[PDB]
């Protein structure tokens, strides 16, 4: 209505395309560098019909749209923070316990320890690992013995779990173990999904019957041969897949032998582990989502230093993302400051490198800043400009090092910089190419080849080849006196004699003489 | 030099009510309702070109 009627009625056709008119007759926030192109594209060019394509199409900012979703406060207090942190520790605990349930993780740690000792107190390592191995070998015997039908034996199992929970593993170790267990489970569900895909679809067996039958043993062929001998219409198709299912069952039983666990319970522990992971991850995400303010607040001071606002607050977000990981609620220290340090370090370890086009080490940046901070006083504590010699004297470094330091400063200048302000000048247009050779020089080089190729003609074979091979021309790889002296019988001096005699021949011709210059 | 706005918004920005704004540009005309009728403060000079 308003925009359409005003634009159309007024622009008929505004004669000189009076831009500075209707742009003020538009709502919303003005002075944008976005809506500008949407008006200079409609007025002319595709006249008439374009003025009908405009309305039909008419029928913004990163940071402002970031503060938008950031608007969702969900702020926390000491009670809130401690609560979330508690859920984190609970999740992590359940995961680690779920890992403790996995015996192959313990035996693998044992095996890798024996690898470590085969090449942090060494005796202390031999101490704790001995405790683990001791509790392991005592729990292992209570398995096949079956004494105390997994009642008191389970007590020794959980005690072994506690012993395993006494070890403080490295992040890489835990991740490797957990990933290994998930890969093991991937093979398990691979065989299970294989059996299901083969029996249900290929053999036309309803999913109801498969869940009713397979869910039992899942390993022994007792369910398979009972499914075939069921005399059902979908039982006769099982014969065409007997070997496949057998292979899957045998492999799954192999997994039972690998993990040494009941196949009807590995899903349980892996499930609970997944539960713990999701809980801890969720809690930590809530943490980082909560302390979002701190990042932008402190990143404001680091603004304008070879890196935009978004990059700064982003490095601060990942810095905060790292701070939340290493923190516990059972600590007198709050999160507001502990996270702040990690954020400052995160952004300051980003502005240092990924700022200028050319590389630079941290110590260089620190030395540069220090030089500036020192230099800002010498011209203010005296009255004249800070001389480079005296400025270097007030420092540990000599002077020439500072000279080399200033040769690394600045981006530096870009080619697209105006200079003479002609029509129109560009700094990159005055930069001459030097890697190319003059056509004159190239012509002289070609004429030089022909000249030399014509000079070696007035020589003898046992002299032309000599000079040619010695200095290496028209044959790439040049040889020495020995490699030519062997191919020409007489060695060294003799071949040098002729090599000198050839040089004697070239004391009259003027071609190479003038080619010298 | 930006987008246009009604020149009465700056007056309000200077703490001027609508009634005060009207009493800064235009001359007021008072009417009285007495004896069940309508009277008017007639000014002869204002009746030019009407």
């Amino acid at each position: 209505q308003s925009q359409l009627k005003l634009l159309v009625t007024r622009g008929k056709e505004q004669g000189y395309l009076t831009y500075a008119e209707v742009n003020d007759h538009l709502p919303e926030d003005i002075v944008d560098s976005d809506q500008i192109e949407d008006i200079i594209q409609m007025i002319n060019d595709m006249g008439i019909q374009v003025m009908e394509e405009a309305p039909d199409a008419d029928d913004t900012d990163p940071v402002r749209m970031y503060m938008r979703e950031m608007g969702t406060v969900e702020l926390l207090t000491r009670e809130g923070e401690i609560d979330i942190a508690k859920r984190i520790e609970d999740g992590i605990n359940q995961v680690q316990c779920s890992v403790a349930e996995y015996p192959e993780a313990i035996t693998y740690l044992l095996e890798q320890y024996d690898r470590v000792e085969a090449e942090i107190d060494p005796e202390l390592a031999r101490e704790k690992f001995a405790e683990l191995r001791a509790q392991y070998v005592v729990t292992r015997d209570t398995i096949k013995a079956k004494g105390r039908s997994h009642a008191t034996a389970q007590e020794e199992i959980l005690k072994l779990s506690e012993v395993f929970k006494q070890f403080r593993l490295v992040p890489k170790q835990f991740d490797y173990l957990v990933n290994s267990m998930r890969v093991m489970m991937d093979r398990v569900r691979t065989q299970e999904r294989l059996i299901m895909k083969l029996c249900v679809e290929q053999c036309k067996m309803p999913k109801k019957n498969f869940i009713t039958l397979f869910t039992g043993n899942e390993t022994s062929d007792t369910w398979f041969n009972a499914a075939i001998a069921m005399n059902k219409p979908w039982s006769e198709k099982l014969h065409d897949v007997s070997e496949e299912v057998h292979r899957a069952l045998q492999k799954l039983q192999q997994i039972e032998e690998e993990t040494g666990l009941t196949i009807e319970q590995v899903k349980d522990i892996n499930r609970r582990m997944s539960i713990g992971e999701a809980k801890a991850r969720r809690a930590k995400k809530e943490m980082v989502e909560a302390n979002l303010r701190l990042v932008i607040s402190i990143a404001k001071k680091y603004t304008n230093r070879g890196l935009q606002f978004l990059d700064l607050i982003q490095e601060g977000n990942i810095g905060l993302m790292k701070a939340v990981d290493k923190f516990e609620y059972r600590r007198g220290y709050k999160f507001s400051t502990y996270a702040t340090w990690w954020i400052r370090q995160a952004i300051t370890r980003s502005i240092a490198d990924q700022a200028r086009t050319i590389r630079i080490p941290v110590h260089m940046i620190e030395t540069i800043n220090k030089l500036n901070r020192i230099s800002r006083q010498m011209l203010q504590e005296m009255g004249r400009e800070p001389t480079p010699e005296e400025l270097a004297e007030r420092m540990l470094m000599p002077e020439d090092k500072i000279r080399k330091v200033l040769k690394i400063a600045k981006e530096p200048i870009s080619m697209e910089t105006p200079i003479g302000d002609d029509e129109d000048s560009h700094l990159g247009d005055f930069i001459e190419d030097t890697t190319l050779e003059l056509p004159l020089d190239s012509a002289t080089t070609e004429s030089l080849r022909a000249a030399t190729h014509d000079v070696l003609a007035g020589l003898t074979a046992r002299e032309a080849k000599v000079l040619r091979m010695r200095f290496g021309i028209d044959m790439n790889t040049d040889y020495t006196l020995e490699e030519v002296g062997k191919q020409f019988d007489v060695t060294r001096e003799r071949i040098r004699q002729i090599e000198a005699k050839a040089l004697r021949k070239l004391r009259h011709p003027s071609r190479s003489e003038v080619l010298r210059s | 030099r930006r987008r246009k706005l009604p020149a009465t918004i700056i007056l309000r920005a200077l703490n001027y009510t609508t009634e005060q704004i009207l009493d800064l540009f235009f001359e007021k005309v008072i009417f009285e309702i007495r004896d069940n009728k309508l009277q008017m403060e007639l000014v002869p000079e204002r009746l030019r070109g009407e």
